[PDB]
């Protein structure tokens, strides 16, 4: 079959700012292309056809370039409504497929997480499970990493995360890492830690607690 | 009269049931086995599903 | 005004069959290309399946090949996606679309210019279950430059979604509800977080208003430190 | 004027069908004839030609001819066009798919241009029988006579009589399109168009595409390039495969509709009258093979009427009642006795 590949799979821009985004096909599609705009619980809007049409009511500023295998969308001046995922789409040959999506995010200064740990509570232990939160707060960029120690041994493949949208006013994101255990599991280990690494951390920032204490 | 045939339908492979239209002496029928070359050599090889 | 309207979406069970149907209006359905393609929750769009103006051709993703059946009724203006054999894979948001409003045999250039606001089927195993509400309680180590944090676990419920307030709506400030996630259980779990001054924690009462919907589950959680 | 046809100048396409006796054997001609239609009267013929005649691909003319040689419309001056049976016809106008000519009595008729490097010819076999209007079973239309109400075939083309189909046509295959590129087969497209790829090896079945190339299958021989040209429009043809789709609608008018007019008819020679006691002898001459009809005037017709071709003197027995005699297409007359 086709497949539709975009570079970048995300991009941090700031408003004013020229972004490209890039798509390749697997096998030529000739200008039987198309971009499409979505944004976080909206349905997509088609920007782009024939890989250079501006649809009707879209901005002049939205444009689009490449033939064959190589097709991109240039935003000339990113506006404030602009930060969505952008898909391009192959319209060539049934089946169509989209490529795995751009998210163009706003681009701000490095903020370190505020780091808070959470032991399981009285109630959740006497259902036989315990779950310890790991709550980074208030960060950019996206990228960081929660690393679960217990007793000072790693944990793997026993915490779940979650990351919110970037937040609206500040720009910035969550997480919620969550290490869920037994109720046995969790009475047999003493100090609980989650070691967080960022790039506005100048070292990974541990928070613990001992089981038991205040 | 005037015997005013319609372009003949051709699938390659399985078979198409005919319809019994209101046309006056609307005669329908279909054949199966046919390879049909045309211009471009041939239309398809399923030489039994045709 | 163009519309396009999807429903059948709801919770089914591996293995089991589902019908989707989209009813189409403010155009000539019956001599335009339609369409189906998927989200994922949290994922990029799939292009599921088209069907012909005439319904005479069919075509489909090498994902869902045998397992969907995409049909329509031109006399109902209506879209079908039949999908047996459901798997977990195809849990999905599924989006009605059509080309722009001009017609063809079968030919199209115009892909994917009106569409529907989607429905969501979710194909689990799980049973419908009300969620277990635990407090994240502040302590010392949930405090950071004179901020506490503090919140709710909103663990093992079953579907989506979830609502999650504080203080009855009053308080929206610094409150982060993350996405849920999918547990091994075939169970959603999320946490609901907040920061606030350390110094009203002796003063401010913060309580967390959950509502699950679909078991009619309402629970107010009062999240206090925890008394040593 | 001319240009005022652009229904079918503009849209129509030279299609190609299967000539029963294209030169040799049924090969495709791009004239591959239908619906030969000899039914009138002077021996004119309307023939429904696969090839699209008068208009030049650049909108319109008369002194060109379209015809379709592989996928694209190789457009030449017509300059020898033959329209033959029995003894080589005489065109009189052609317009489009339709070429009107006069042609002398045959069982066969053949249409075809000569391009120069190629003949391109194409025949059909059916019987062209022509009956002159009148009493006179003659040949070929005299230099004078008299004049009947026969009906054959307007040399005008500017009418809408009648109407015929027009719509998509169907999935054309074409063979060359399969190429190879020493590891798997590439497809092309000329302009605009948009090829199907099929092929034997399990693959992807539909492959509708511009563009493109195969996705493991390699052997050409193995595989199907259907090619679509939805662009331009073709007749209702029963040699060519129906289009998949809707029939397309946009009535083409006839160019040459039927039509009541005067056709000059032969008057055969005076007879030879010589009385005779209740008796008519008649001397007759005929030229060509001619009815000759009497009946008697009383209450009891008494017809008589039998073809005479040999000059041959017959007799009626004229009673006092009267009779009457229709010598070929002369004007009838009476008679008495004594
Ligand atoms: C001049 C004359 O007598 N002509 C014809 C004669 O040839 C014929 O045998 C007869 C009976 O038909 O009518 C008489």
């Amino acid at each position: 079959d086709i497949q539709m590949t975009q570079s970048p799979s995300a991009m941090s821009a700031s408003v004013g700012d020229r972004v490209t985004i890039t798509c390749r096909a697997s096998q030529g599609i000739s200008n039987y292309l198309a971009w499409f705009q979505q944004k976080p619980g909206k349905v997509p809007k088609r920007l782009i056809y024939a890989a250079s049409s501006l649809q009707s009511g879209v901005p002049s500023r939205f444009s689009g370039s490449g033939s064959g295998t190589e097709f991109t969308l240039t935003i000339s001046s990113l506006q404030p409504e602009d930060f969505a995922t952008y898909y391009c789409l192959q319209h060539n040959t049934s089946p169509s497929p989209f490529g795995q999506g751009t998210k163009v995010e706003i681009k701000r200064t490095v903020a370190a997480p505020s780091v808070f740990i959470f032991p399981p509570s009285d109630e959740q232990l006497k259902s036989g499970t315990a779950s310890v939160v790991c709550l980074l707060n208030n960060f950019y960029p996206r990228e960081a990493k929660v690393q679960w120690k217990v007793d000072n041994a790693l944990q793997s493949g026993n915490s779940q995360e979650s990351v919110t949208e970037q937040d609206s006013k500040d720009s910035t994101y969550s997480l919620s890492s969550t290490l869920t255990l037994s109720k046995a599991d969790y009475e047999k280990h003493k100090l609980y830690a989650c070691e967080v690494t960022h790039q506005g951390l100048s070292s990974p920032v541990t928070k613990s607690f001992n089981r038991g204490e205040c | 009269y005037k015997t005013k045939v319609p372009s003949p339908v051709v699938k390659c492979c399985g078979a198409t049931q005919c319809t019994s239209k209101p046309h006056p002496d609307y005669q329908c029928q279909v054949f199966t086995g046919v390879y049909p070359f045309m211009w471009g050599g041939a239309y398809c090889f399923c030489d039994t599903e045709n | 005004q163009v519309q396009l309207v999807e429903s059948g979406g709801g919770v089914v069970q591996p293995g089991r069959s589902l019908r989707l149907s989209c009813a189409a209006s403010g155009f000539t359905f019956s001599s335009h290309v339609m369409y189906w393609v998927r989200q994922a929750p949290g994922k990029g769009l799939e292009w599921v399946a088209v069907i012909t103006y005439d319904g005479g051709n069919k075509y489909y993703a090498d994902s869902v090949r045998g397992r969907l059946t995409i049909s329509r009724d031109n006399s109902k203006n209506t879209l079908y996606l039949q999908m047996n054999s459901l798997r977990a894979e195809d849990t999905a948001v599924y989006y009605c679309a059509s080309p722009r409003g001009d017609s063809g045999s079968y030919y199209d250039i115009d892909y994917f210019d009106y569409w529907g606001q989607g429905t969501l089927v979710t194909v689990s195993s799980a049973s419908t279950k009300g969620p277990s509400v635990f407090p994240l309680a502040p302590s010392s180590k949930s405090t950071s430059g004179g901020t506490a944090a503090l919140g709710c676990l909103v663990k093992d419920y079953f579907p989506e979604p979830v609502t999650v307030s504080w203080n009855s709506g009053a308080l929206t400030s610094g409150v982060h509800t993350f996405p849920a996630v999918l547990q091994s259980s075939g169970l959603y779990s999320l946490s609901s977080v907040v920061t606030v001054p350390s110094s009203s924690l002796g003063t401010q009462t913060y309580i967390c208003n959950v509502n699950h919907k679909p078991s009619n589950t309402k629970v107010d959680k009062k999240v206090e430190p925890k008394s040593c | 004027d001319l240009d005022t046809h652009f229904t079918q100048y503009k849209l129509a396409r030279p299609y190609i069908a299967d000539c029963p006796n294209c030169g040799h054997s049924r090969c495709d001609s791009p004239i591959a004839i239908e619906e030969v239609r000899g039914d009138a009267h002077a021996g004119v013929i309307r023939i429904q030609t696969s090839a699209m005649f008068g208009l030049k691909t650049d909108g319109v003319d008369l002194a060109y001819m379209s015809f379709m040689n592989g996928k694209t419309q190789k457009s030449i001056k017509i300059d020898n066009l033959h329209v033959r049976t029995s003894a080589p016809c005489s065109l009189v106008s052609h317009h489009g798919y339709y070429i009107l000519a006069q042609c002398p009595p045959g069982d066969t008729v053949t249409v075809g241009f000569h391009d120069g490097p190629n003949r391109h010819t194409c025949t059909v076999a059916h019987k062209v029988e022509f009956r002159p209007v009148g009493r006179e079973k003659y040949r070929h239309p005299p230099e004078h006579g008299v004049e009947l109400p026969c009906n054959r075939y307007t040399h005008k083309r500017a009418d809408q009589g009648h109407y015929v189909e027009m719509h998509q046509p169907g999935l054309v295959a074409d063979h060359s399109l399969l190429s190879i590129h020493s590891a798997k087969v590439k497809i092309t497209v000329p302009s605009g168009a948009q090829v199907k790829y099929y092929c034997k090896c399990p693959d992807v079945r539909e492959g509708i595409t511009s563009s493109d190339h195969t996705t493991t299958c390699t052997d050409v021989k193995q595989c199907r390039a259907y090619l679509i040209d939805n662009k331009k429009w073709v007749y209702n043809s029963g040699r060519l495969p129906r289009g998949e789709g809707d029939t397309f609608k946009g009535k083409l008018h006839v160019p040459f509709v039927p039509v009541k007019a005067k056709c000059i008819a032969t008057l055969a020679p005076e007879p030879l009258v010589e009385h005779k006691h209740r008796t008519l002898i008649l001397h007759l001459h005929p030229d060509h093979p001619t009815l000759l009809t009497t009946r008697s005037l009383g209450s009891d017709a008494n017809p008589t009427r039998q073809w005479i071709e040999r000059p041959t003197t017959v007799n009626f027995t004229v009673t006092g009642e009267g009779l009457e005699y229709t010598w070929g297409n002369h004007p009838p007359k009476r008679v008495w006795a004594q």
